């Protein structure tokens, strides 16, 4: 659904974010025995937590976020948020006739491009396969001129088919709500909306 | 009904400010059969000595209350040793050793300034026996957390 | 029903020659009964420890007869590994040699010794050489009670 | 009781609202399933929370709100507390010839005027059915001439009777006091009683 | 992984800590006597426990941090932290002829060298052999010329296999991450990742 | 061990103590009877818990105050600590030529000086019997020309022997690390090791 | 034991308390009843407790007050304290011709003096009888020359003997230390004992 960001709508300024926390929510089990060692294991999964505040909000840049959220909630799509962190727009190029092999699973990416992705990626910028969700950072890459693999923090929720496709820039996390349940602005006497704060977690 | 004198009754009204010290006379557990050998354990703070035995006093942490209503009910206590003694310890976990018998008598000594105030009308006048029982016991429970103290008590019980 | 798919067969069979290991303590020429016992054949060995005769009447229970054969023979049924696997008791001189730097911090001692450990036992048997009636089987130890303090406590049996 | 603004009577002023804060309390179930995926369902209700605070109040406006609130207590009526932040009085008109279809539910409802109304709502601002208590916000909005399409927040409660007329203006929350266990009143040494604050909730 | 430094690489300054604190973390068994004496019995081990904390880091130096950091956790493979407080470059010299007797233990490493090193370790210095991972400080030094013995504050948790040769400086904890359950990248407004602190433990 | 003081060695200063609290640790059982009494049982021991601060230490300092403590740590002795607090140096003379009588016990040492001791200690100063660590306050005094009547607060933990023999000048409370479980130390941008103190408590 | 104050030795000022709290202890039963009525009934007792707070203390007044208080603990006596701002030095004159009748009772002393008493007690003023330890406080006053009544606020604990006599002033409250498990001393580095307290509590 897209929340409101400047890049998609400039003209309410301040639905901006003024501080975006991904917050590498990674459940994890860790035990720690006297012979000095420490053990952990990994079950359920990551989510990358996106803990949101807002300034003081006018009625009109608050209505339209009113808008947008309620749009959210009695529907069932889930929220989508563009962080500028990472929007380095590297690579570029298209995407389409890059091909991955058939089934990769492993945390590790190897696919092949032959011609149409002009642009080395630096380690640490987020990634995404076409149809998962899910968004990946990069943290290391190696070429062969064609051939790039990539490594990736979280270890491929989703296995490999054979038609996965990367997507390198515009990639949106899907995010739901954390705070629905208590959801509420106080309107102080400025006229201005405050203590609006937004934490959102992933649906992948 | 111990008659308790009436001279530990008047210390016990005014006085307000009683030193209370246990004497724990334990008997080793024993291996392959011989004479009892007794160690003399003191819950207080210096060296408690009661009629010729000197009663140790770096042990027994805390001593568990002497419950028993009108009904024969296997009365019984539990000692805390502390486990970082590694005399105690040893005489725990040796193997070998079979401690069915082996009694225990506990003397609630009530300190005076200097050494007892001479309670216990019958006996010669000491301290109150507390428990005169037998030895039944457990063992050891050790912590050694990884990230800091950690405890280790031994817990005699006794019955 | 337990469709015998669920018995790793190999441990099984381990466990039972377990059982069937010679007990050169008696000797064969003294049953006077030999046969209704429950060996066939005088001549051969016949000296197995834990040679139960069983009687399940099935109007008791599953769960009780079940576990009063493992308390018969000694032992438990375990699916731990997903397997029933049927341990019994053992010695061995391949064990698993656990430290305790290894394990965790907590390590819990209870000697139950008090109640749980005797210096003479008393059994009943439906022996055969009483045409099946009950007998007693006695012992006293003089090291144990020795060891103890020479305080008379009995382990009953049947 | 309708608590006293100074829209009802005006000779108090300061019972007007320093902060209003509508938490939009959404009581739902999520499992932050092992997958990854956050899965919601909505049962309860979607009742709207107001945490109304005042100015310091002179001793007669709150003797007036205590005779007021106090009637509200010892009766059983509802508060009902009209928010002067969504009356933009917009729409406007006569609600009489605003017709709804029979049944309508799924939090859309379709309603067709003649010409009465003369004025299109704006998202975010509340919405409410003549004969059902609770206030709906809406979310999206679209017209044809006489049938426009009203999307809601709330899924619709109450189905269509087939004889609801909307209100759009003056719409009053059906609330009840849950300070109403201990209520303080200071009377400050300068003479006003401060920090005077109401936490409401619907009971639709 | 030699968590990245000024060190590693210096083209990302504010990579270096700006408080490192050694929590000798020091698990025993301690009563407290109601004789008054205290008895400790050490058990278990004496792990280092580093709490790292960072500057403002620009979006670019967090990146790389997070690439590293991320394939750290994606890997089995520990962190290597290089302190620099303790790296004075005494001692100096290569330490292949350096010899230790077959079986020394008991916390004093009696080491002897040819001529090979040219200068005294201070008491305080970190002290590490090369066979295992943990890191020792010293805590007394004597020397005879050519046999000097080492006093080690740990009291060595390998014993000598024979071959083994100290390092002396360039020393790297072998230690994994205890904040990787919720990790947290707050972007100011100014454009800085603040408060970017990390807590170690060793995995010896 | 003799913990660094500056009369140790004052080439490091900031090694002085800022802040030292005696806690009077008497673990005493308490009961409140309603008839007005209160009744309270002394068993277990008292202990002189010691509170060291420190200032910020420069790294020679702190790295003479590692040494020192980790030489404590791989040792099994006992940390000694000197208050300037309470060395007020009266009394003065020998020590050798007072007697103590056979056994004394309870919080009174009745000894008599000859002709080496001259000086009368004043109420509150420190004392200690020769043969046992732990050090006793003076709460009362009385003398007669030779003999003098000493009274103790803490009970006489050592029971007499017929040598005992006071001390009076130069007496070191045997103390024990509260802290050794975490012990850490930050070293801020400054170059200076900020926060480290230490928690003491005998070990008599 | 007097616990010492300017009034017993003024060589040591500052040992005057700079701030005293008599806590009116009034253990109870209370039962907030349905009705709406409150019921009391008073059992145990009505013990006076004083929560005493010292200045800046030097030294040397704190070397004397740490003799006082340990010569209290080694000991079993109570703290004797005398509270300087209920010492007015009414009344005055001399108490040994005052007779009381044989038993009084019920918070009401009917004490007859021939004209050995010059001045009249205030409403606010402590009393106390000889013979029996607590402190009470005079809440009414009226005369007729010869035979006054008084009115006490504790309910006479100790019924008359028939030879009570009143004392008016320089009365002590019987105490007992309720600080004395962990009592600290932390000395400040201009050289002064800071913040030390005493709580209290009567041992009738």
């Amino acid at each position: 659904m897209r929340l409101p960001d400047p890049y998609t709508n400039p003209e309410y300024p301040g639905l901006g974010f003024e501080s975006v926390n991904l917050v590498d929510n990674d459940p994890m089990i860790r035990d720690e025995l006297p012979n000095g060692k420490v053990k952990e294991v990994k079950i359920s999964a990551q989510y990358w937590g996106i803990n949101i505040s807002y300034p003081e909000l006018f009625p009109d840049e608050y209505a339209f976020l009113d808008s947008r959220l309620l749009e959210y909630k009695r529907t069932g799509d889930y929220l989508d948020v563009l962080l500028p962190q990472y929007e380095a727009f590297r690579v570029r190029g298209d995407t389409k006739s890059v091909t991955i092999p058939a089934g990769q699973k492993g945390s590790q990416i190897i696919l092949n491009t032959n011609g149409t992705l002009t642009g080395q990626p630096k380690a640490g910028d987020l990634f995404k396969l076409s149809t998962h969700p899910k968004v990946y950072k990069i943290t290391n890459f190696s070429s062969s001129g064609n051939v790039w693999n990539i490594s990736l923090y979280p270890d491929l929720f989703i296995t490999t088919t054979g038609s996965e496709k990367p997507v390198f820039n515009g990639i949106l996390f899907r995010t739901k709500l954390m705070n629905g349940d208590s959801f509420g602005s106080t309107l102080n006497n400025n006229g201005t909306y405050s203590g609006i704060s937004l934490s959102l977690r992933e649906s992948l | 009904m111990k008659k308790i004198l009436d001279s530990a009754k008047n210390y016990l009204n005014t006085h307000d400010k009683l030193k209370t010290a246990c004497l724990i006379a334990l008997e080793l557990p024993s291996s392959s059969g011989s004479a009892a050998t007794y160690i003399y354990l003191t819950d207080y703070f210096r060296d408690v000595t009661y009629n010729g035995i000197l009663y140790r006093s770096g042990k027994v942490k805390s001593i568990s209350s002497h419950k028993q209503n009108r009904q024969l009910s296997i009365g019984s206590l539990s000692f805390t040793i502390t486990g970082t003694a590694e005399d105690e310890v040893l005489k725990l976990v040796q193997n070998g050793v079979s401690f069915l018998d082996r009694g225990i008598t506990i003397h609630q000594a009530i300190i005076n300034e200097e050494g007892n105030i001479l309670p216990v009308d019958p006996d010669t006048d000491g301290p109150l026996l507390f428990f005169r029982g037998r030895i039944t016991g457990g063992g050891i429970k050790d912590n050694v957390n990884t990230s800091g103290i950690g405890t280790s008590v031994i817990t005699w019980n006794c019955s | 029903d337990i469709t015998l798919d669920q018995f790793p067969l190999q441990k099984v069979i381990s466990e039972a020659k377990i059982l069937d290991i010679i007990d050169e303590s008696y000797q064969t020429s003294w049953q006077p009964y030999w046969r209704y016992v429950g060996w066939n054949d005088p001549l051969s060995e016949n000296r197995q420890i834990v040679q139960l005769n069983t009687i399940l009447d099935t109007s008791e229970s599953v769960f009780k007869n079940v576990q009063g054969i493992l308390e018969s023979f000694g032992g438990a049924i375990n699916n731990l590994s997903g397997e029933y696997r049927i341990t019994v008791e053992k010695y061995s001189t391949n064990p698993l040699r656990i430290n305790f730097l290894d394990t965790y911090g907590d390590l819990d001692l209870s000697d139950t010794t008090g109640r749980n450990k005797f210096n003479s036992v008393q059994a009943s048997l439906v022996d055969p050489a009483l045409s099946w009636k009950t007998n007693s089987i006695t012992f006293y130890n003089s090291k144990f009670k020795e060891q103890d303090k020479g305080l008379d406590k009995k382990l009953q049996l049947s």
